[PDB]
């Protein structure tokens, strides 16, 4: 009954959890992609 | 208020869930237990009255054997489903407070009101 | 003579769909039962029931042996 | 043809002589009831809610289910050339009513993706659904072959 | 009750905890272009 319930609460609180972080991952490295690109702008530059 | 410490305790002793305060008549015990079984699914628990006394209806004064209950209700897709049930108790129904003073207070103040 | 073979072979094909439709079915049941297994139990689909199309006498004794689950 | 005939009892909730006794060995063979069932779970099931939700689609599908069948029989038998799919050409899940109703093998990938059912039900649903439409055209069309039929053969013999 | 147990902070700490690893993952790109950037710049 309960106790049910309260696997299934922490089973998709879990999975939400893993998905926000490869989401986060993702966007990390997009994050780094774009730093790259604009340090070799900067370097072509100068 | 007094289903937070009898209500709290069958909840409890049975074990998120939503609130199902209101009434239910002393006629409405078949239909607490006989029907709602999908939306119940008898995991939840209840506390209800006999009607000890007889509860004026919210908009009339003449009153009958309409007792008052608070249950918990299995998520808000079942509480869908029991305030259904609630309506068709038609029973003097009235939400409130958690706790056990708030709603003790409420029903002083309500009855100091009427 | 088209019309007859259309109600003997493309006729034959809504046979075979409807050998499909029944497949469906089989899965709609297969999934009541865990649905049920939910309504009267815990989350977990788990079913001890049976499907079947008995005769009155056995669906009675059947409910007589269930009675500690009626409706 | 017939309308859906299972019964309802979980596991922890068996009616035969021990929990497992349902698939066999059950009171049922003194009687000769045909009952008949083999577990099949899901992968995972949905929260309260969600199992609050499924119940209430169950209805819809009910539904759907019986105007499939509804279709099934009308249809085909209607045609009076149709019906000559027996129970092993029109067998469930690959398996005749003999097997198809003793086991629950149909909530393989086929219809269902073998994952928490909340969504997976829609689903099969919307593919009986589709078979359902499917099976309608073939109906529409032997219904413009039948206006095909009775043709201008159906005025008179000549010299009339 | 459990349930109001299994839905109380228990679950919540997770989310946000979360922001820590979001913050992992925000120091690890950053420690990547500075060493993308150190390498370009040597």
């Amino acid at each position: 009954m309960v106790r049910f319930i309260r696997q299934e609460a922490e089973e998709k609180a879990n999975e939400i959890s893993v998905s926000a972080e490869e989401e986060f991952n993702i966007e990390k490295l997009q994050l780094v992609e774009a730093e790259k690109k604009k340090i070799r702008q900067e370097y072509e530059r100068k | 208020g007094e289903f937070f410490s009898s209500a709290l305790t069958s909840a409890a002793a049975q074990q998120k869930l939503g609130f199902i305060a209101g009434l239910v008549p002393r006629e409405k015990s078949m239909s607490f237990e006989r029907m709602l079984f999908r939306a119940t699914r008898g995991n939840v628990f209840l506390r209800q009255a006999v009607v000890d006394e007889p509860v004026v209806d919210p908009v009339s004064g003449e009153k009958m054997e309409k007792n008052v209950f608070v249950v918990f209700y299995s998520g808000e897709r079942a509480k869908n489903k029991i305030l259904k049930i609630c309506d068709a108790f038609g029973a003097n129904r009235y939400p409130f407070n958690e706790e056990f003073d708030k709603q003790a207070q409420a029903i002083s103040e309500v009855s100091g009101r009427l | 003579h088209d019309q007859e073979s259309l109600r003997s072979s493309l006729l034959q094909w809504c046979y075979t769909s409807y050998g499909e439709v029944f497949s469906s079915w089989m899965h709609f049941c297969a999934v009541r039962v865990f649905a049920e297994s939910i309504l009267r139990y815990g989350l977990p689909p788990s079913f001890l029931a049976c499907v079947l199309a008995p005769s009155v006498k056995g669906e009675k004794k059947v409910r007589s042996i269930l009675e500690e689950l009626c409706g | 043809a017939s309308r859906y005939w299972v019964v309802s009892l979980p596991v922890q909730n068996s009616a035969a002589s021990v929990w497992n006794r349902l698939q066999e060995q059950i009171s049922k063979h003194s009687f000769d009831t045909p009952l008949y069932r083999f577990n099949i779970p899901n992968l995972r099931v949905g929260t309260l809610d969600s199992l609050l939700a499924l119940s209430d689609d169950l209805v819809k599908s009910n539904s759907f289910v019986e105007s499939v069948s509804h279709k099934i029989r009308r249809q085909i038998e209607e045609l009076e050339r149709v019906s000559g799919i027996e129970s092993s050409s029109l067998s469930v899940d690959g398996v005749p009513v003999d097997t198809y109703l003793t086991r629950f093998v149909w909530d393989e990938a086929k219809y269902p993706t073998m994952s928490p059912l909340r969504e997976i039900v829609d689903g099969i649903h919307t593919l009986v659904a589709k078979i359902e439409d499917d099976l309608k055209v073939r109906v529409a069309e032997y219904n413009n072959v039948r206006s095909q039929l009775n043709a201008i053969n159906r005025k008179q013999s000549g010299s009339l | 009750l459990a349930a109001e147990q299994e839905a109380q902070h228990i679950v919540a700490a997770a989310r946000n905890a979360k922001m820590a690893r979001l913050r992992q993952a925000k120091e690890e790109a950053e420690r990547e272009i500075a060493e993308h950037r150190a390498q370009v710049e040597r």
